[PDB]
């Protein structure tokens, strides 16, 4: 057919800034460039403060995870203030970033992605749309998603309403500090959670995870097709006990068909291609540096491009459930033989060619949401009404601290170094910045740039599955950039 | 249903979450009963040009009609490359371009969240990016546009939702330049609608007797006690949370922790620390 170049901005149904520019030939995508365009800088704004503020702070990068943001934060700072988080609040804490978990991946296959695969009601937002948008659902089962977008704009308030329980508002929770969480849960309130918990639940299992299987067992062209580079990354979630070595999400990197350890010295974030100064190129975080070159020729996006010894890899619920290889669940075992003819027990049973595609991240997420339904319940058994959650540490004058954690998006970790009382250098590395980041100083593409290459164009004035690759990794470019 | 475009500077998507959070009218009548929401990039079907066009088709045919809500502050350094938004016919759009564009022509703009209203965090000490609030902005640039701040880092729903329908209802009694009239009448002086905005947050606190005897906790979790010596920031504060409460009424954060004090002109630099008065 020829070369054409499609450039796509604003990206919608993501969170945050997004430009992708793609080369078409012959049908498919060639190449492909990603853009984060908007910058605020919480590296530089959080320099100078109470070590304590930053975990109000940084929630700010981003309001659909601000969870995770607060989780990473106080982690960093428990270890910086050599603070002992009492048993109960760890699991407050679980309890308050577990619901925006649920709430988040709601969200993002609904009101952010089940309108590439559903036509919605004849009004606004819903349209416009392309001409020729390729909704091939029957009336039926496109009715049957209209009234699941809609009951899940509940379900997705009834999950905030469980974060803010303990957390005491979402977005921007207060009831996640330094060592620990402010507010204790009382026997009515953990009532108040549970009968929440049970209609989210109730959602979850009847409604989402089947709608995920059969809506893709109508577009199963889409499990062939956004393999990228087939690496993944883990850095562990969700701590199971008070030593620090068991979690929920355990971590790993998949790259080249091996597993191996994940090793945090091995990331370095380059910026040939984005716009900040030259002279930071390559650092890890622990000496990470923050100057903004919205002038520096040749980049094109805000967003750095972390690799990890190199590699460019993805994350998210594909990376954690691909690393960690839990069982399916039990429906989504029934609906791939039932709708799909397949057998599998285990994740990775799926292969790696349909796991690591469009609609494999869509079916990892909704698996990965059935997966956290299991912990929530049981933190809901192991936490104590009425035993403390806190300790009320000083302010140390010089140490550092580093959180990890898995946001519903992928891997974030916060790095903080106080001096004289005060945060001499704050570093983050996010979820979508793994993922929607730019080439590298060796050419190398991001995550979901790489994975762009090989999608079907068949019909370039109505390109619609290059967003829809897009929309399957969550992008948040907010947290990207930050 | 009158058209509204909802357009995202230096936000981080909070303001649009916790719309989401309405409880009644839900975000769902909300969006088929209450407004047009033409043009919004979180949750809107069409993408890229082709959104940015139809915002320009219905801006045309509406013009002085539409409402025109502001998510993120609107940074100026840099000629506006902080914050580009999109992309027509090659041609880059900042948000400063957008609000250039659009601003003069809206009914109103709703500068929703503390970003939007006052600056917020992206307007902090140590930024960069010359990060503005709506009106200002506006102001400098001699669009005299009406200009309604719904401050709050986030905003409740409720206040998002509430300072909406005063507006239309208003309209629907007075007419569009008289209702907007009405409108300005009940802003305060930092422009917040006072049925959300007009009563300070201790002066209503539970807690306040134990404010006037001095009796203050010295743990979070101790909630007896008033908040203030663990940096509660009532005092300062203009916000109806004490009675309203946030996610269905569950919490709110002077129960749970402290205020931070969110919807005030000074966020955050002037309520912070946050963990000490
Ligand atoms: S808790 Fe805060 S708002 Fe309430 S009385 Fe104390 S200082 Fe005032
Ligand atoms: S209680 Fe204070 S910090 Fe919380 S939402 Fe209200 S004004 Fe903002
Ligand atoms: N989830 C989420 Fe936000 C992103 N990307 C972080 O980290
Ligand atoms: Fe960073
Ligand atoms: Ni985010
Ligand atoms: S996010
Ligand atoms: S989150």
């Amino acid at each position: 057919t020829g070369r054409t170049t499609i450039a796509i901005d604003p990206v919608t149904r993501i969170e945050g800034h997004l430009k992708a520019e793609v080369v078409v030939e012959n049908g498919k995508v060639v190449d492909a460039r990603l853009s984060g365009g908007m910058y605020r800088g919480f590296e530089t704004i959080l320099r100078g403060r109470d070590p304590r503020d930053a975990s109000q702070i940084v929630q700010r990068i981003c309001g659909v995870c601000p969870t995770a943001h607060s989780t990473a934060s106080v982690l960093a700072l428990d270890e910086a203030f050599g603070a002992k988080v009492p048993n109960n609040g760890r699991i407050t804490r679980n309890l308050i970033f577990g619901a925006n978990y649920l709430q988040s991946h709601i969200l993002h296959f609904y009101h952010l992605s089940a309108q590439d695969f559903v036509q919605g009601p004849d009004t606004a937002p819903f349209v416009p749309r392309f001409p020729k948008s390729d909704l091939r659902l029957s009336k039926e089962l496109n009715k049957a998603g209209v009234d699941q977008y809609i009951e899940a704009l509940e379900v997705r308030r009834i999950c905030h309403e469980m974060v803010a329980l303990f957390g005491g508002r979402m977005p921007h929770v207060q009831g996640q500090v330094v060592g620990g969480a402010t507010e204790i849960p009382t026997k009515e309130k953990l009532v108040e959670y549970a009968a929440r918990f049970k209609k989210v639940r109730d959602f979850v299992e009847q409604k989402y995870v089947p709608v995920v299987y059969t809506i893709g067992s109508k577009y199963k062209d889409m499990f062939k097709v956004g393999q990228g580079f087939k690496a993944a990354l883990c850095v562990g979630a969700f701590p199971l006990d008070n030593s620090g070595k068991k979690h929920l999400f355990m971590p790993g990197v998949y790259a080249k068909g091996k597993d191996m350890p994940f090793d945090p010295s091995k990331i370095k974030e380059y910026v040939k291609y984005s716009w900040f100064a030259e002279e930071t190129t390559g650092l890890n975080y622990k000496e990470g540096k923050t100057i903004p070159a919205p002038d520096k020729a040749g980049a094109y996006s805000f967003v750095k491009a972390p690799r990890y010894d190199g590699l460019s890899l993805e994350v998210g619920p594909l990376a954690r459930m691909w690393v960690n290889n839990p069982e399916l669940s039990p429906v989504g075992k029934k609906l791939l033989k039932d709708l799909f003819g397949i057998s599998a027990k285990k994740f990775r049973d799926l292969g790696e060619e349909a796991a690591f595609s469009l609609m494999g991240r869509h079916v990892a997420r909704a698996e990965e949401t059935y997966y956290m339904l299991g912990a929530i319940e049981g933190w809901l058994k192991e936490i104590k009404a009425g035993e403390d959650t806190v300790v009320m540490p000083a302010v140390p004058a010089s140490a550092e601290g580093t959180g990890f954690t898995e946001a519903p998006r992928g891997s974030l970790l916060h790095y903080v170094k106080v001096k004289d009382s005060k945060i001499d250098n704050y570093q983050i590395v996010s979820a979508s910045l793994w993922n929607c980041n730019p080439r590298d100083d060796m050419g190398q593409r991001g995550a979901v740039e790489e994975a762009l290459i090989g999608i079907p164009v068949d019909d370039i004035q109505n390109p619609v599955n290059v967003a829809r690759l897009i929309r399957a990794f969550d992008p948040x470019l907010a947290c990207a950039v930050h | 249903r009158p058209p509204v475009f909802w357009l995202q500077g230096q936000g981080c998507t909070g303001c649009s979450v916790t719309l989401l959070n309405s409880v009644h009218p839900s975000i769902a009548d909300v969006l088929l009963k209450v407004i047009s929401l033409e043009f919004h990039p979180t949750v809107m079907a069409w993408e890229g040009e082709h959104a940015i066009e139809h915002m320009r088709k219905v801006a045309e045919k509406f013009k002085g009609k539409f409402f025109l809500v502001i998510e993120g502050s609107v940074p100026v350094e840099a000629d506006g490359k902080y914050c580009i938004i999109g992309e027509a016919n090659h041609h880059e759009i900042s948000m400063v371009d957008a609000l250039k564009e659009f601003g003069p022509n809206a009914a109103a703009v709703l500068a929703v969240g503390t970003c939007a209203a006052y600056g917020g965090i992206p307007a902090a000490e140590g930024s960069e990016t010359g990060a503005t609030a709506v009106s200002k902005f506006l102001g400098d640039n001699g669009i005299k546009t009406p200009v309604v701040n719904i401050p709050g880092c986030p905003p409740h729903p409720d206040w998002i939702v509430g300072t909406v329908v005063l507006a239309l209802d208003a309209i629907k009694k007075n007419g569009l330049e008289g209702g907007l009239a009405e409108v300005v009448k009940v802003l305060d002086s930092d422009g917040r609608p006072t049925p959300f905005f007009g009563r300070n947050i201790h002066e209503n606190c539970p807690y306040l007797d134990k404010y006037d005897e001095g009796v203050m906790s010295a743990t979070f979790t101790d909630k007896v006690g008033c908040r203030y010596d663990l940096g509660c920031k009532g005092p300062m504060t203009m916000a109806d949370c004490f009675e309203r409460k946030w996610n269905g009424g569950v919490n709110w954060c002077v129960q749970n922790a402290v205020c931070i004090g969110c919807v005030e002109p000074d966020f955050p630099d002037g309520k912070s620390p946050f963990y000490q008065a």
